[PDB]
């Protein structure tokens, strides 16, 4: 079973900062690439941005309307995201997540890569809050 | 043939024999499995819980 431990909302004004996380369990992060978005009450579904593991660079994507205000870095030890907001708008009240891809290739034989069972999970946390 | 009013120097913790037979052995052991299955196959993930019993 994976999961992605959310945690760090909290009551906040646009003047101030926080910090959303999430730990995982089952899961590590040594190669998961994480992306959080983020829906705002009666709104549709608005990518914030991505990270990808520091194993392939630690290279950073970020959504222009949030760019530069809310930020995604990695621990590397005990597997936990973070999202990192600071001096925001009236605008970013929302929910966030954060989201990854499990996948998982179970291979029948260590002489071909050939046949195997491939299994895919959409892992979700649970989602936590941006307030004005 | 008891060599009568002979007496030698006997030492064991020196023996080479003792060296000889340990070679001997491990090396026969190593020889009886050079014709079995090895078992690499099975190197695999084994979910596992207790017996019920
Ligand atoms: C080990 O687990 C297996 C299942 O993975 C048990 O085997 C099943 O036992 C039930 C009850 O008798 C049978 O109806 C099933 O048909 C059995 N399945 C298979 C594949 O044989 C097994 O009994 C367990 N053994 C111990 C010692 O706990």
């Amino acid at each position: 079973e994976v999961q992605l431990v959310e945690s760090g909302g909290d009551l906040v004004k646009p003047g101030g900062s926080l910090r959303l996380s999430c730990a995982a369990s089952g899961f590590t992060f040594s190669d998961a690439w994480m992306s959080w978005v983020r829906q705002a009450p009666g709104k549709g579904l608005e990518w914030v941005g991505r990270i990808k593991s520091n194993i392939d660079g630690g290279t950073t994507d970020y959504v222009a309307p949030v760019k530069g205000r809310f930020t995604i870095s990695r621990d590397d030890s005990k597997n936990t995201l973070y999202l990192q907001m600071n001096s925001l708008k009236t605008e970013d009240t929302a929910v966030y997540y954060c989201t990854t891809g499990v996948e998982t290739y179970d291979f029948w034989s260590g002489y071909d890569d050939h046949y195997y069972d491939y299994y895919f999970r959409d892992v979700w946390g649970k989602g936590t809050t941006v307030t004005v | 043939i008891h060599l009568e009013n002979v007496t030698e120097e006997f030492n064991m913790w020196k023996n080479n024999m003792v060296e000889q037979m340990h070679e001997d052995i491990i090396s026969l052991w190593d020889q009886s499995l050079k014709p079995c299955v090895k078992l690499t196959p099975l190197c695999v993930t084994l979910q596992c819980t207790n017996v019920t019993n």
